[PDB]
């Protein structure tokens, strides 16, 4: 009986094992779903930023949008060389939004000396006057920022809402 | 986030360093690919090596999942090999017959867990003896344990080291009771 | 004998399922995935810039 | 949903112990969340420990080692920690914050909730009523849990607390006269126990109802400081909101108590009695009173806190404080580890103060609270018996006294007794108090009513 | 650059223009190079903790900035040597000053240069081979028993461009040279690692072999493991000395790391003049022990700083080692000095402390430090799993059981051998205290002796069961009188005497006590426990009946067979061999049967 | 050489009892000696106990009474605290600070050292193995020295600790089958105690040998922080240069603790268990292991502190750090010294970690570290017997228990008790220990080995 | 009139222009209001201990300073009440809020309004 017991043990581990591989495999599946859906929206980013026109104004809400978060005197905005004419202009715009919604007087240089890399798919980067201080508005960040608190409603979406939870507080 | 505690960097790397190094131990156990069944057991982690490649660029592959990159699988798998290929260096003046090598392969393969095995410890006492070798005097003990160890290395070539065969078991407490006594 | 047979069986039966449960979710997403993408792009495209709400003068 | 991008700041202005302080930072939260980039480009979290002005002071999750001013960066992640929540983390094993150990990926929320959480109003909570059942006779019989009840397993340093604890976490389950989940959450606990929770749990195939949560004796404190709260809010979300009965198993509160004093004197309190905060028993009670049943929802959160009593002093505040707390103890005794008897559960001093609710007829049976009482009486009688032999001799013992030493032997023997792997209904916990309870003819039985003794006793 | 110093307050030293200065690097104070180690920051000024006497810096002193940590040195060389508490060669300062007193500022190197040390490469690699951390490129013959496998550093890794042919190489000659993303990187056989820093391991593996110490009570009783942690208090006639020693000369462990936190000036040369005089057996041939030996020397009197990294160096020693492949084991003299240095350094940099005064940080110190144990399956290509036994002595004040870091302490060990202050002071030795004395590795060991020594384990059940058993009639014994006792009750006192004089008592100074041998060790207790057994059974079956058995009948009938269960002991391996003892040990059981079925 | 003119400044800017805050410092240089010039003439000396940019504050060893900003000139030696050493310090009487009191001329230096000393190598210290013959049975029967151990006599308020420590000093010799030279470091010793152990030095005839540091109860109280470590640099000059074999007594280790007590509150420092500062462990050593051989060297040092542990708590930070650090201590116990036992040496709580290595064939005897093993375990037995005889009674008590107790009073009338110019050879130590040994059965005496027993005990 | 948050450690909130706040006087710290009371002032600052948990206040928080100390609302519809004992109603919290939880910084009115 001790023997078969052993048998029997050896099977209970091993379907056990094998059961918990699976699971993990199915949520790991599920994790690499998600994963594509992240990549198709950078890709879908890229498309939106070779399009001019839009994104003339998308960097005219990150520039502003910088600038707002860091609500300092003197500030330098960092883009990618393809974008100079662009976030030139956005800046130029934002300025004085600025003054009006904040009431304070502001000097925005853009960073002509150091470009962001090539590869970055877009956006900018707001540094302080000093460059101690940091707000990193390029897209991949926004869109980061933005795929992380929209993972329930993603899961929601993708996968279909959970039937076990009743209640949602 | 950390995978089996190293750092995924550490991690990648370490899964390059197994393919490399397996390569390297099937490059050492059979340059003439006459061990056809393991060269097709291990041709997923080979191919990376049988065709040229930088080190980052099976690191990239790696961290992109292209390679094989379980670093557990990949750890048993190359102790398969690490251990085959201390089987047929460690008798090295009487290399053994292929399709004993592949029977040895395919125990060693099925084993359950290769390194605590008695599979490992008979090797393991090979090289006890065979180590101690390598730079011993001439003098009645070091002479009887190079006969007793030759014989021994002869009938692991016969027998490989599945088989409990009662030759082997005697030469190995023999061989090791002598190497215990004292030199005096 | 049987616990060598049998254990093969019942790997077959959870790889399936396993199968199954991915076959469900590719099938999910690749039906949903085009309108959560448009608003996940939307809503990145849609910046509202906004001063901290404790900000003063 | 926070649109704005977050704000990195390289103005660290000092660095002092587990402390990084930044200072011009703008409008900083109080428990913010910082990912701060070392300069050789490691990446570390910590949390805004104090906030004062325009400066932070960031409690680095790790140490501070290699942190420097004028190359270390700071993102401040513009929100407090929160835990992302699914079933999906039923059947899973985490580390202290949240981040998967068993080669799964990470976590696809069905919510994020505040680790903190709320209390839960007392006019809205209800009283716990029915039992969960853990399988060691010597809880199940004689202190049995109601759902809802919060429970400590007391033990010294040594004892197999731990062995107890996963032998509930791979046990545990309603009485079956299939919604219940456990929450594993093991603070301060050393390599090789974590390791054995983990291969345990996997191997007897209770994975499948059980979260754990792992915070090992080298991982940072303040991650220990966390673990309690989020086994606890993935515990509120699986009761509460899934509406399945949870069992929460926090492990070692004692290394959960020596990670709050950390955190005290990192703050520059001083300390309370014997070294330990002022407010250690708000803060333990907001651990433990997350539990119990709530009005207009059919779940529940049960709660088996273990402690590592320093020097058996039963004073201590830990123990004191979670007494004070909780609504009972069961001892884990060195006596009978000592005599090599496993559970180690001492059921004299022992207590449930809500047992009275998870038995009777409809909830385990008839007479199991007669059978509790009974057992009881003559385990401590034939323990008097015991002290007694030796001291007047075998043969100066009368028949019903060596009746009562038989039946505390077959008491610590075949009751008590359990072995780690063996799971007993509590029926059958029952079946053997009535088969210890047979060494006695029914008129020594007094503490059972006749109309129990006469349907349960014969056979 | 390098900055200066503002602030002198015994080892610690405020230095202001350390701006860029990261927490925890290594400087070098005053005009002597003292060694310092940054333990805060504000602003521009550092703080620095400084590992020699600052007697005579002044402000101004120049603050040289290096950009390392406190790191060890970690190459061949190690095995043999007396470091001092952060890596200096005490043995090297003595031959090279040519005086007896360590000048402030020495800076002679961790691993000497100048020795011709043979290096052999591994014959399979290549140039353009990949390699990785952890890797074995090479191999160094050290001494006759260690073989000095030569690791890539972990956090390296390429392509071989170069790599050295069999010779004989100094400890700075470039032996590798390897190239990644185009940088190249030229390695010798001496790397650096930080003390502090967990030295990486593929994966952790439970502890479930036995590391026999020499003691019957440590090997039966309380068995520790390879890559065990374990604690114990710092007797005398025992603990310190004959476990270390017994351990040294003969133990699963195939290398030994010492660390001397906090030891005696006069006990610690005891140990640094013991050592180099112990010899082994191996292959027949008697070898120094100083041959697989280290030892991490850092006296009482020597700085605060220092004694605190003693542990971390010799810690990391045994890492490396382990990474190499070996069961090594590190005995630390005292973590209480260690804690002492803790307490210290919190009370200098005004930390707010905590029970008893100590930092708060105390528990995640000591797992930190503890918590590196364990048998790992090593980093890199070749497939190995070394393991790191740590023994960490105690020394509460007055043996109290609070004492925080004893406290601390029974929190991380998963083996704890108390001392019972009672047998100490009766001079049982060893003193262990069998009753509060515990060890979480049964579980584990259960496997390897239901595959070695099958009988082992109810042996070991009813040993503690016997031990228990008169520990509780011994109450009664002292408060009422022995008449009441049964006969059960009367063998199992005369059984628990025998035990604890003749089994759980053992002289480590003679020679056939140095050390138990396990097969020993499990015939010892087979033979008492039969015994126990047996008498009961007499006992239980002719009991209620006119022709009963007693204790006192069976003890004369027998003397001789006490007797013998009592001089057990004094069989010597050394002498005697396996085959002798065993086929003794059964006689004895075969003239037990005999005697007690004649007695029936 | 020191070239260079002294700075000497009027600046003080603070004074705050034992300390001298200064300002305007040029480069201060910690541990550097000042010359203080009161306003009155009076001219003090201070050690610099710590710097800060500018400021530096003094530590005055005479005090600070009379100090006064705007007036007190320091003037800043230059270099830290060395003292002058010379072989004629043999003989001679010094106050605390080492200036002369015995109307002799101050100390024309042979050469100049630093008091603090420096550290020895321990790769080449010697062990020490010749054993002491102190004379004293209580301490070579059973706790025996050898030359070179830190072997500190703990005591209380009362007990005779003087006349303990000048038996040793006038009896102790090596073993026979090389005349210590003394360092007497008096620290707040009364007049009394000064002059009993002066006049016993001039009554042996030692004084040619003795080099005393007296800092009397009535001299300033931050003298007798350094009066101990000149007492060991000067003990070093001898040991270690002119080849001398040195035994230092150190008179109330206590007495310097509370100097350090003072001088740490002084400087508000985190201070310690019962307020002493932490850094005592450290600072005691730097003390007690100045002790010890070296190679090459012929001399040694030998030292024998006195600790007067406050209300006879030996668990006291004093007694309890001393203990860490020196190499076992001998213990003057008041239940016997108030039945009048002297030497009131109890030999339980004490012990001598080099005795074991110190003792044994062709060093003392064969048979002495059995006796000493046993008579202690005899002892021990015994104690724990007295203790039940007050419950039990003595008729409750076995014949072997009173064998114990009979073994006691014999071995504390016979082996403790002793003339105060009576000097016991080991060897007659060792043959009274065996006159009590053989007051038991060779059956009880379970800690000597059979073949020591049969040589011996039948005598 | 409002002040604004100054500082946060644990539950120590420590509020700038504060000027006129009285001593154990009550203030609602945050914009979720959590409840706190003034144990300390200094120059125009304040030190107010929040009773509710402080993670999430932040620097320029604003502190409505309540006008009275920790008092109790006395009037009809007290009777069949349940109160928290800073009289906050729990039988009015649940069922206005729909949830078994006390939210952070409630602000119930301890006696109801709305019946006549």
């Amino acid at each position: 009986e001790k023997k078969e017991k052993q048998i029997e043990q050896q099977k209970k581990i091993q379907m056990s094992n094998l059961m918990n591989q699976a699971r993990l495999k199915v949520l790991r599946a599920r994790d690499d779903l998600i994963t594509d859906l992240l990549n198709e929206a950078k890709q879908r980013l890229s498309k939106v930023v070779k399009d001019t026109t839009r994104y003339q104004v998308l960097l005219d809400g990150l520039v502003l949008q910088g600038l707002y978060q860091l609500l300092e005197p003197r500030m330098i905005v960092r883009c990618r060389k393809q974008d100079f004419p662009l976030v030139k202009a956005a800046v130029q715009k934002a300025i004085p939004m600025y003054k009006i919604a904040t009431k304070k007087d502001v000097d925005v240089q853009i960073d002509l000396e150091a470009y962001l890399p090539e590869d970055i798919a877009g956006g900018v980067e707001i540094y302080n006057g000093d460059r101690k201080i940091k707000v990193s508005n390029t897209l991949e960040s926004r869109l980061d920022l933005i795929a992380q608190q929209m993972m329930p409603e993603v899961r929601g979406a993708l996968f279909g809402a959970n039937a076990n939870r009743k209640f949602l507080d | 986030i950390k995978m089996g505690g190293l750092t995924s960097e550490q991690y990648h790397s370490q899964v390059v360093g197994k393919i490399g190094y397996i390569a390297r131990c099937m490059q050492t156990i059979d340059p003439e690919n006459n061990l056809k069944k393991i060269r097709e057991d291990y041709q997923d982690v080979l191919i990376w090596a049988e065709k040229n490649y930088r080190f980052e660029e099976i690191l990239e592959a790696s961290k992109s999942g292209k390679c094989p990159n379980d670093l557990d699988a990949l750890s048993r798998r190359s102790l398969i090999l690490q251990e085959l290929l201390r089987l047929v260096s460690s008798i090295s003046p009487f290399k053994m017959k292929l399709d004993l090598i592949e029977s040895q392969y395919e125990k060693m393969k099925q084993h359950v867990n290769l390194w605590k095995s008695d599979y490992h410890v008979k090797l393991n006492q090979l090289n006890q003896l065979t180590d101690y070798l390598k730079n011993a005097a001439p003098t009645p003990k070091n002479n009887f344990l190079r006969a007793m160890t030759s014989v021994l290395q002869m009938q692991i070539a016969q027998y490989g080291i599945t088989e409990d065969n009662e030759g082997i078991n005697q030469l190995f407490k023999l061989g090791l009771h002598l190497l215990a006594m004292a030199n005096e | 004998q049987a616990a060598m047979g049998s254990q093969g069986n019942l790997s077959a039966e959870v790889e399936q399922a396993t199968r199954r449960q991915v076959q469900g979710m590719q099938s999910s997403q690749q039906r949903n995935r085009e309108r959560v993408l448009t608003q996940l792009l939307g809503m990145v495209c849609d910046v509202r810039p906004q001063v901290h709400p404790n900000y003063r003068i | 949903y926070l649109s704005q991008p977050r704000l990195t700041y390289k103005t660290v202005s000092g660095v002092n112990g587990p402390l990084v302080i930044l200072d011009h930072v703008k409008f900083p939260r109080y428990a913010e969340i910082v990912h701060l980039t070392l300069p050789d480009g490691t990446k570390r979290s910590g949390q805004v420990l104090e906030v004062s002005g325009s400066k932070a002071v960031v409690q680095v999750f790790e140490g501070t080692s290699g942190i420097d001013a004028k190359k270390t960066s700071c993102e401040f992640t513009g929100d407090i920690l929160r835990t992302p929540v699914s079933e999906d983390m039923l059947g899973r094993v985490f580390n202290g914050s949240g981040k998967p150990i068993d080669r799964g990926p990470v976590v696809l929320a069905e919510d994020f909730l505040d680790i903190m959480g709320q209390p839960i109003n007392p006019q809205c909570r209800i009283y716990p009523e029915e039992m969960i059942q853990t399988g060691i006779s010597a809880i199940d019989g004689m202190n049995s849990i109601a759902r809802g009840q919060k429970i400590p397993i007391f033990s010294a340093a040594g004892l197999p607390h731990n062995e107890i604890a996963a032998q509930i976490c791979r046990q545990a389950g309603l009485v079956k006269k299939e919604n219940f989940a456990i929450v594993f959450a093991a603070m301060g606990v050393n390599m090789e126990t974590a390791r054995f929770f983990k291969s345990d749990f996997e191997e007897n195939g209770s994975m499948d109802n059980v979260c754990l949560f792992l915070n090992l004796a080298n991982d940072p404190t303040i991650e220990r400081i966390i673990t309690p709260r989020l086994a606890l809010t993935t515990a509120e979300f699986l009761a509460y909101q899934c509406e399945k009965h949870v069992l929460v198993i926090l492990t070692d509160m004692s290394s959960y108590a020596e990670a709050l004093r950390e955190v005290s004197a990192a703050r520059e309190e001083v300390p309370g009695r014997r070294g330990f905060p002022g407010y250690m028993y708000t803060d333990l009670a907001t651990i433990y009173e997350r539990a119990g049943r709530v009005e207009g929802r059919n779940g529940s959160i049960t709660q088996i806190p273990i402690l590592t009593m320093p020097n058996d002093d039963i004073t201590h505040p830990i123990p004191d404080l979670t007494g004070y707390i909780t609504e009972g103890q069961i001892y884990v005794d060195r006596q009978l580890h000592n005599r090599q008897i496993y559970p180690p559960i001492n059921v004299l001093p022992s207590l449930s103060r809500l047992m009275k609710s998870a038995i009777g007829e409809g909830m385990t049976r008839k007479d199991h609270a007669d059978v509790s009482n009974q057992l009881y009486a003559c385990y401590a009688i034939g323990k008097d018996v015991q002290a007694m032999k030796a001291v007047v001799g075998e043969e100066a013992l009368t028949s019903d006294d060596l009746l009562y030493l038989e039946f505390l032997q077959k008491f610590e023997k075949n009751f008590i007794t359990q072995g780690p792997y063996e799971n007993r209904t509590v029926y059958e916990t029952l079946d053997i108090g009535w088969q210890l309870l047979r060494i006695f003819p029914k008129e020594m039985l007094k503490r059972i009513p006749q109309s129990t003794l006469s349907e349960f006793y014969p056979r | 650059t390098f900055g200066y110093v503002h602030g002198v307050s015994g080892p610690v030293v405020t230095a202001c223009d350390m701006a860029g200065a990261a927490m925890y690097e290594l400087v070098r104070v005053g005009h002597s190079e003292l060694v310092g180690e940054i333990i805060r920051l504000e602003g521009d000024m550092a703080t620095i903790q400084v590992y020699e006497e600052t007697s005579g810096v002044s402000v101004g002193d120049p603050v040289l900035r290096t950009g390392k940590p406190l790191s060890v040195e970690l190459g061949p060389g190690i095995m043999g040597a007396i470091f001092d508490g952060i890596q200096r060669p005490l043995s090297d300062i003595s031959s090279q000053t040519q005086s007896i007193y360590i000048p402030r500022g020495v800076n002679v190197s961790a691993l000497s240069r100048d020795i011709k040390w043979e290096f052999i490469p591994s014959k399979n690699l290549r140039v353009g081979s990949h390699i990785t951390g952890g890797d074995i490129y090479g191999i160094v013959n050290e001494n006759s028993l260690i073989k000095h496998k030569i690791m890539l550093p972990p956090r390296s890794r390429g392509s071989v461009t170069y790599i050295a042919p069999p010779g004989n190489y100094d400890a700075s000659d470039v032996v590798l040279e390897l190239e990644f993303e185009g940088v190249k990187e030229k390695l010798s056989m001496v790397q650096v690692w930080p003390v502090r820093q967990v030295r990486p391991v593929t994966e952790k593996l439970p502890a479930n072999h036995p590391l026999l110490t020499g003691q019957r009570v440590l090997d039966a009783l309380f068995p520790c493991v390879q890559g065990g942690t374990t604690a114990i208090p710092g007797a005398f006639g025992c603990g310190k000395t004959v476990i270390s020693q017994s351990l040294s000369k003969y133990s699963n462990s195939d290398v030994i790391i010492y660390v001397g936190c906090g030891e005696r000036g006069n006990e610690m040369s005891e140990v640094l003049r013991d050592f180099p005089e112990l010899t082994m057996e191996v292959d027949g041939k008697v070898e120094s022990i100083m041959k697989r030996t280290a030892l991490v020397a850092n006296t009482s009197n020597m700085p605060v700083a220092a004694r605190e990294a003693s542990i971390y160096t010799g810690i990391t020693l045994s890492e490396y080692f382990r990474d190499m492949g070996y069961h090594v084991s590190m005995m630390a003299d005292s973590t209480s000095r260690w804690a002492e240095a803790l307490r210290e350094i919190s009370g200098r940099l005004a930390e707010m402390p905590a029970d008893s005064g100590y930092p708060a940080y105390l528990g995640a110190r000591l797992a930190s430090f503890y918590e590196r144990a364990g048998r790992v399956k090593c980093l890199g290509n070749p497939e190995r799993e070394g393991s790191v036994s740590i023994v960490g002595a105690v020394s509460p004040p007055g043996g109290d059981f609070s004492d925080p870091v004893t406290s601390a302490t029974l929190g991380i060990v998963q083996v704890f051998w108390g001392l019972d202050k009672k047998l100490a002071q009766r001079k049982h030795f060893p003193s262990v205290n069998w009753l509060i004395s515990y060890s979480k590795y049964m579980r584990a060991l259960d496997e390897y002796y239901d595959k070695h020594f099958t009988e082992f384990v109810p042996l070991r059940t009813k040993a503690k069961e016997i031990l228990q058993e008169e520990e509780d009639l011994a109450e009664i014994v002292q408060l009422v009188g022995k008449a009441s006792l049964a006969e059960t009750d009367k063998i199992t006192l005369e059984v628990a005497k025998l035990i604890k004089d003749d089994f759980l008592q053992q002289n480590g100074y003679t020679p056939y006590d140095r050390f138990c041998p396990f097969y020993k060790t499990v015939g010892m207790l087979s033979n008492m426990i039969s015994f126990y057994d047996m008498a009961r059974r007499a006992v239980e079956t002719t009991a209620q009946s006119d022709n009963k058995i007693t204790w006192s009948i069976i003890r004369e009938h027998m003397g001789e067979i006490l007797y013998k269960l009592s001089s057990m002991k004094f069989k010597d391996p050394v002498k005697d061999g396996e085959a002798k003892i065993k086929a003794d040990y059964a006689q004895l059981l075969e003239d037990m049967q005999n005697a007690f079925r004649s007695l029936e």
